[PDB]
């Protein structure tokens, strides 16, 4: 059947482009049409990543409020906190940390944390590094030692603690020498070890 | 004869990239002569309807063209509009143009080819196509291709909403009748509307019209695009002609898109290719052809 005698773009295409350039209302429109604001493209690029690299504070706050996965790692293993750290963008780091960023999340390559990705060659390093350095030190100390779980976990050993996403867990013993990547914690009267990288200082947006 | 030609061109689908398909001189001349009839029988300013898949430059990268059809759907499963630049720079211009001309003859109402700036005797003489014809065939065949290219259509408008041409806008372009009145066969002039349609470029830094670094035609700014779209009740300009890293690249917010469909352009760039799908609802999405470049912690 021959072909010879208003137009739109894919909503995912509008979202990723609008988040990088800074058209908030366009992002808001795309988000309503598509089902998931955390939808990545064929390259693993998500809306929040483009907003961070574009330094579009307005779009970042909206997407987080809209429930964008603040911990989704890209093809290189970089989480939204990692990109914000590489840009020395303290404001984004705060928004991410205050909305469920995994402070101790590590990249797939060289397994470094967000704090280690701060660029000492760009401006704003001191302000960003100091925040991330204090945030890492404050988990298990701040808010009376309470931290929020970001994923489900089924204990792998009897001395470990099981928990569901969103539950509040109290950190009792942090600097335990026998385990540097786990914390002794308490949940509903049960005590056991929990992985650092499964918790954020605040809960996700659900 | 057509089915035999298409079959032989598609035979290398499973082959290591680079393997030639050597048609006869008479076969290739046939493709040029028959398709030339069709181009002249159809409008110089095509009016097309969705669904359609729009592709940018190929530049003789035949095995990338085969992947393009593989992922997009071989004709006639999908309808295709190409925006020009089928020959030059790549090593297999002949196989590229022949397959495209063959499909044009087999599916003349569902497969369309626009003219790029390299579909011009004075350009493809310089950047490789003539060299390929002389090596594998003869000069007379290259002149036969020039006769065919001189009859290609120049622009297409999809469902009265997407304006497509190889290069871009022109300061001389005021009414669509100016395109329809262009008589074929024609060469591409050194300046003017027809030249600009195949040679001009958008520029983020120009307000209005500026000089083009290529030494030919002009550059146009974002306000030019906006003025053009509102004047002609169009929604999107789709063009090619420039390498773009992601295979597509937006301009003037989203009023213009550049497409480029040759990944790793002549082995000097690391760009991906893309084509744009337009469905019956005029929703535009992109398909990418890209060349090849939580864990619980341990315990003590």
């Amino acid at each position: 059947r021959s072909v010879l005698r208003r137009a739109r773009l894919n909503p995912l295409v509008l979202l990723l482009d609008a988040a990088l350039t800074g058209e908030l209302e366009v992002v808001q429109q795309a988000v309503k049409e598509m089902n998931d604001p955390s939808q990545p493209n064929e390259e693993g690029i998500t809306a929040l990543h483009n907003a961070i690299c574009g330094a579009n504070y307005s779009i970042v706050d909206f997407l987080i409020t809209a429930g964008a996965n603040v911990n989704s790692p890209d093809s290189h293993g970089w989480t939204p906190l990692h990109c914000a750290a590489s840009c020395n963008d303290t404001v984004i780091c705060m928004a991410l940390v205050q909305h469920g960023a995994a402070i101790f999340a590590t990249t797939l390559s060289d397994g470094a944390t967000a704090f280690e990705k701060c660029d000492p060659y760009r401006e704003g390093y001191a302000d960003c590094a100091t925040y991330l350095a204090d945030v890492e030190q404050s988990m298990g100390l701040m808010n009376s030692g309470a931290v929020y779980a970001l994923w489900d976990y089924s204990a792998e050993f009897g001395d470990e603690l099981s928990f569901r996403e969103g539950e509040s867990v109290t950190v009792l013993r942090r600097d335990g020498p026998e385990e540097t990547d786990w914390w002794w914690a308490a949940l509903h009267g049960q005590e056991g070890y929990v992985p650092r990288n499964y918790f954020g200082l605040f809960p996700r947006v659900k | 004869n057509l089915d035999s030609i298409i079959g032989r061109l598609l035979e290398v689908q499973g082959s290591r990239p680079g393997k030639n398909v050597q048609l006869t001189e008479n076969e290739i001349r046939g493709l040029c002569l028959k398709s030339r009839e069709i181009f002249l029988s159809q409008p110089i300013l095509l009016e097309l309807e969705a669904p359609l898949k729009i592709c940018g430059d190929i530049h003789g990268q035949y095995y990338d063209l085969l992947r393009l059809f593989e992922y997009g759907g071989f004709p006639p499963e999908s309808n295709y509009l190409f925006l020009g630049d089928y020959v030059d720079r790549g090593k297999q211009s002949l196989e590229t143009i022949c397959l495209l001309l063959a499909y044009k003859i087999k599916y003349p109402e569902n497969f369309f080819l626009l003219r790029g700036n390299h579909e011009c005797a004075s350009i493809n003489r310089i950047y490789g196509f003539y060299d390929e014809c002389k090596r594998r065939y003869n000069i007379k065949l290259w002149k036969t291709f020039t006769d065919c290219f001189n009859c290609l259509p120049i622009a297409a408008i999809v469902d009265e909403k997407i304006f497509c041409c190889h290069g871009g806008l022109s300061p001389d372009l005021q009414s669509m009748e100016q395109i329809r009145r262009i008589m074929r066969p024609t060469d591409v002039p050194d300046q003017g509307l027809l030249c600009d349609l195949l040679w001009s470029d958008p520029d983020k830094d120009v307000q209005g019209w500026g000089e083009n670094d290529r030494g030919v035609s002009f550059t146009f700014g974002a306000e030019v695009v906006a003025k053009f779209l509102h004047k002609h009740d169009l929604d999107l300009i789709c063009r090619a002609h420039q390498v773009v890293e992601d295979g597509y690249e937006f301009f003037a917010k989203r009023q213009l898109v550049t497409l480029f469909s040759a990944p790793n352009y002549c082995g000097e760039f690391d760009n991906a290719g893309a084509m744009m799908s337009v469905d019956e609802t005029l929703m535009c999405s992109f398909q990418i052809l890209k060349p090849a470049d939580p864990i619980t912690p341990p315990r003590n």
